[PDB]
């Protein structure tokens, strides 16, 4: 026997998405359009042009009336402090982690890898450190905290987990994708940097991954692929989403005018690297698509490029509507949507696309390990009945 | 300057838990006829009632409460046409205030000029009607402790009884309970909805004890006694008493005031003026004697406690004056009298009341 | 053939430290003791006690007159802006990367993994994206940016690189570890977040790891072990080094009074966990000084070096690299270790088969050890951070330095 | 919106000690302030880092210009000395977004150059008092003003001239009872400054070559100016002059007083004043102030001032024409002024 000695020994391990918990923002936090515009008028009294720009950007963003913002951003002078950001981080991360631990029955002593990704908020000790302290994790845990890597960092985390799971047998990896938006709020009137204020909302997700063979039946999905693209080499595609300062000393995320075109290119490259891998022309390769909810414009561009139907690009639109731009964790809200409509059959291929600053564009392919039953503990438990709502072209 | 007694306030908004739906809400002719007056109601609570109560604890019941009062978070919209309360959830405006300088007792003992205008924050509707909050709720925390709840309520939304019901429902939900023309016509105001202050009329609060009220009634209920005494000590042609209808509970804000024009104690004891779309005013138009004795302001239950003082006042008063009569702080029933007069009339009333009961 | 095939497919890959370049601050930014104290007096005029505290903890800090700070702290008061922080990041990281690429002759396209490490500076796009744009790395590069993980993150990054080289055969991993000081300066006057102002100085390092067989004879070291400890479950060990705002609204790093005990416990647990892996059968208080040839203790301060020398009984000649790096470059954070190595390669002590034990402590409370084995005898060079001053070292570090 | 930074020598000095001769201690109370002006073409976008870079090497040959005053541990009132603790010179960055170089050149008296050259007295905190302030004022037009505030204890005005001269060279790339003029004064402790008992004011004015020739015919620029000023004031004047020889001299003092009173007329018991003690007539005459080049452009204008002037008053004369700065205590300030206003319309 020589074929077995060269096949099984050098066979990649299977990485399973055992479960995940999405954060459900409090039902007493919504930020309606009218309240947002009233506060915006109050903050930008001396810049009516900025107010008009914000109104135009927010009235065609596809967001709903149930999106949530941190308590610190509630005051008409929004004063984001370090304590407020830490409190929001604790809230979201611990809620998602508690939901995950109750769902999976996982013990804190069983967590071998812990990867936390959150772009803007990078405290010290890290976010993974506060998770470890909260759950008293093992003293020999592989704790990683990625920051500054944008909205695609979510999938990056998954990739990292996968790699680690190939090196360490019988291990569990917890991946916490979030974006604490209290420090991300832009305290200025520069038009280019006011988009994140209009679009970004609260969210988060705690994901459990495992190569353990005992999870070959409990697992929801089985990670097939994680493709990555980094257009940072191109100078134009590097400055696309650039954190910087305005002419008044305020830090914000300036978005380039050409951010559309470059984004397109990146996506194309990714679908040129994921095509041959899944090739037995993508609307028939996969059964479900999770396009990152980065604004209805990019979703429309991807739909017109890949020739997706209204129902295929529906979890992304409805996730943008219900939760807004929850950043790297949005990919998971979309997942929940597909699961809760009773559309997650066994063997179904799910393709997640997450594109963000860098300019990075990553994608992942999962396969449904088991048919997913509709559940009550989830971020869609109440609003799933109304959806798919009719998102209007312009709201007032 | 009493207006500077509070140094720094934090403003925020609170919205209904469930999106109302942006449905329209037509306003009756009576409502549009009182779109210039506002209610300022301040409740005081001692240190016990605020035992370990944070901002979130106070703001939590507001979401359910506004789910009930779906119009309290709406905004005025116009089609030139008649305004209506669009139910888009702009929310009510919450104002957190700190008064480290003084305590509740100092406020109770300080002069009443510009006294509670800084405990109940809130502007008028305009000049930007589409973005004007209809309700301002201010929680003020003093030096030694205790909390003051100041409600600024747009009268177009509802009568003062509706404001008292709003506060009472707030308290109950926090506890845990599960739910000579009488009306003058004036010049157009456009989209600012604020009566101009042609004169320098002043406001003052008088406190009457049970013994004083029963003693001064001999020369003439509590309301009739106070009204007759004020009329006799003020005129030294008609009076428009307001009574409202207190048969309401767990209901949305409504405006169902009852007027009574009397052409002096006997006059006190015993409707188509609005044409279609003018700008009207009746408070301080013909010496209104508004009352809230048929309310239960002191029946609030905050942490198993009751308010130590309730002050109700009217903004947008006309040229004549407004007399507000309210139940006193239990014990030996008293009476709080928040009244606005032109400076001279207020001075005469103060002199007469100081001569009689040494009240000034 | 069966057993041989099983062993070959089951044997872990070899990770090699092909080379590494350290940032050499120019001689224009050095901050003598007197100038630092004068700027402190000018800035914190209102609170004399904070100035006296800074003088007390800087006169016995064990630093020297050649430590460097970025060109934003030079001013009075400092004006740390995003542009200044980005400029410092470019100045340090691009210099170190250029030195690495010139030393190793590494083509940018040959870089497969890129792990960047900086605690308190986390721009968007990340510093890894900055490197990728500068050197035009590939679009399928495994790029990671670790931040918030403190001083020990330097040994976290390389650890990750190892875990990524054993999954991807024939690949290069560049690990950049720095600490940008401009977004690190406390602007308040509380006597708890000023110590990091006194100790921390600018520096960096870039490291090329590789599992390729061609980079096997020329490799400088072979990564033997990496042992990680995280005293984070304990609340005291978690709060010992905490980033928070003061009473005025300024972010800084508060250090608890009971920090020496926590750091000692973390070091003790780490050395206990690593003892079985490296100690010879003879020892199995086993002597750690009899299992390693060279030691690189993180230059977090004189107190920790004294504690380790007293516990492990290290001779004054084995903590020489740590003390001299602290004196020369100061507390360069995670990259300090990579300066200390360059001290034992320049005096000339890196013989083939030698064992190097690097111990890095930091917030979390994290504590990580690495054990390397000198692959080849390393010869002195003139393109090192110690090039112009290694002849004068070791110097006599006085207990108290008069102002 | 000025910005203050420090510059330290590139090479550590190791905490040397510089002994201050009795002359330096006696004259420690005075301060030189020299302001040079440079036109648009002399700059063409000079970064402050580029300007500061030469200072790192320059301070190596002027190391004493980075130390701090100190007293011996023997006693708390010992002989002051310059400890080379590498404190560094104080670099000031200023931007004039309202006035141009020409506007400042035409700008008249009443503290024209005080705003153009930052300075401070050596005290009351001697241990942390910079000895040298170098201020770069960038005007909206484009020209710069270099203001050098130089403690006189460090050196004489010609020493500051040599300092700025070598700065410019290395920037270009070149490799580096009542008759006694000195008066004892009440000790000032550790704060080296002289309070003014009267209305002590200064005025600066320039004489063109034509008027200088006319006055010489009426009567060298030194003699003409001395006679003119003395006659105008009349209707002891001890003169201070340079030694007469120098080549890349370091920070030192080689001034000479004329009646040449011997320098052995003082001790270390108390403090002393020389400039302005008895109508001093400091005259630099020749100097490389205008001979220096920055990017090949000669300085448009240079002005020198003395701070810590005595009660009687001082006169400083430099080769421009000729620039004269006269500092007086009393109403003679106006008197002489009006005389000029009647002859050359100077006012
Ligand atoms: C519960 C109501 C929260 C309302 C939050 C409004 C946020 C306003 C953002 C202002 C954007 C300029
Ligand atoms: C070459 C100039 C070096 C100046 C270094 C001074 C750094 C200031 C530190 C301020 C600490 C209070």
């Amino acid at each position: 026997i020589f074929i077995a000695t060269v096949y099984f020994m050098s066979k990649p391990r299977h990485v399973y998405l055992v479960d995940y918990a999405c954060y459900k923002p409090p039902v007493t936090c919504r930020v309606p359009f009218a309240t947002f515009m009233e506060h915006s008028r109050l903050i930008l009294k001396n810049n009516p042009k900025s107010v008009e720009f914000q109104m135009r950007i927010l009235e065609r963003s596809g967001l709903g009336e149930e999106t949530c913002l941190p308590p610190a951003i509630h005051y008409i002078p929004p004063t984001p402090t370090m304590e407020a950001a830490r409190g929001e981080a604790e809230l979201v991360i611990f809620s998602a982690m508690d939901s995950l631990l109750q769902k999976t029955g996982l013990k804190p002593k069983d967590i071998d890898i812990l990867i936390v990704n959150c772009s803007l908020f990078s405290p010290t000790p890290s976010l993974s450190a506060m998770v470890i302290n909260k759950y008293k994790l093992r003293s020999n845990i592989k704790s990683f905290n990625l920051s500054g890597m944008g909205c695609s960092a979510g999938l990056i985390s998954i990739d990292l987990a996968r790699d680690l799971l190939q090196v360490h047998p019988n291990s569990n990896a917890v991946v916490v994708s979030t974006e604490i938006i209290t420090p991300n709020y832009y305290q200025g009137n520069e038009r280019a940097m006011l988009l994140p204020n209009c679009l970004f909302r609260m969210g988060g997700a705690a994901i459990l991954l495992s190569n353990r063979r005992r999870n070959r039946s409990r697992a929801k999905y089985r990670l097939v692929h994680v493709v990555r693209t980094h257009k940072g080499a191109d100078d134009k595609a590097y400055r696309c989403v650039f954190e910087e300062e305005d002419k008044e000393g305020k830090v914000g995320i300036s978005l380039s005018k050409d951010l559309m075109a470059i984004a397109g290119e990146a996506l194309k490259s990714n679908i040129t690297t994921i095509g041959p891998l899944v090739l037995p022309d993508f609307k028939q390769a996969f059964e479900h698509f999770c396009i990152h909810a980065g604004g209805r414009a990019v979703i429309d561009e991807l739909q017109k490029n890949l020739q997706l139907s209204a129902e295929q690009v529906e979890a992304s639109r409805m996730t943008l509507h219900r939760f807004g731009n929850t950043s790297s964790s949005s990919l998971w809200y979309e997942m929940s949507y597909i699961e809760e409509k009773g559309r997650m059959k066994k063997g179904d291929r799910v393709w997640q696309i997450a594109f963000g600053s860098g300019f990075k564009c990553n994608s992942a392919v999962w396969k449904c390990n088991k048919t997913i039953k509709t559940t009550t503990d989830n971020p869609w438990s109440d609003c799933i009945d109304r959806y798919p709502v009719h998102i209007p072209e312009i709201v007032k | 300057n009493p207006e500077n007694r509070v140094s720094g306030i934090k403003l925020s908004s609170v919205v209904p838990a469930k999106a109302t739906g942006n449905q329209d809400y037509e306003l009756k002719n009576i409502d549009l006829a009182m779109k210039l007056h506002y209610i300022k109601g301040v409740y005081f609570f001692n240190r016990e009632a605020v035992r370990g109560l944070t901002i979130f604890d106070l703001k939590r019941p507001m979401f359910q409460l506004l789910d009930i009062f779906y119009t309290a978070s709406g905004r005025i919209r116009r089609p030139a046409g008649r305004p209506f309360i669009k139910c888009n959830d702009g929310g009510v405006r919450i104002v957190e205030a700190f008064c480290d300088d003084q305590t509740i007792a100092e406020w109770l003992a300080m002069d009443h000029e510009s006294r509670d205008d800084c405990l109940a924050y809130g502007s008028e509707l305009g000049p930007d009607l589409a973005f004007s909050p209809l309700v301002f709720v201010q929680f003020t925390s003093f030096k030694c402790g205790g909390m003051s709840l100041g409600l600024s309520w747009a009268h177009v939304l509802g009568d003062p009884f509706s404001a008292s019901a709003f506060v009472s429902m707030w308290a109950q939900i926090m506890a845990g309970r599960v739910p000579l023309y009488p009306i003058k016509r004036v010049d157009p105001v456009g989209d600012h909805w604020q009566f101009p202050n042609n004169c320098n009329m002043k406001t003052h609060t008088f406190q009457f004890t049970k013994k004083q009220l029963d003693q001064m009634a001999s020369n003439l209920s509590h309301f009739e006694v106070i009204s007759a005494t004020i009329w006799k000590l003020l005129a030294k042609g008609v009076v428009t008493i307001c009574r409202y209808n207190g048969q309401r509970e767990n209901e949305t804000a409504s405006n169902d005031m009852v007027l009574s024009t009397a052409e002096l104690s006997t006059l006190i004891a015993d409707e188509k003026v609005l044409s279609e779309s003018s700008d009207f005013i009746m408070y301080g138009a013909n010496l209104t004697f508004v009352d809230m004795e048929e309310a239960d302001v002191y029946g609030l239950k905050l942490q198993g406690q009751k308010p130590v003082d309730v002050n109700y006042s009217i903004n947008g008063v006309g040229e004549q004056g407004v007399v507000l009569v309210l139940a006193g702080p239990e014990e030996d029933r008293g009476s709080t009298v928040t009244v606005v007069l032109p400076e001279n009339q207020l001075e005469k009333l103060m002199n007469e009341l100081n001569q009689e009961w040494n009240l000034a």
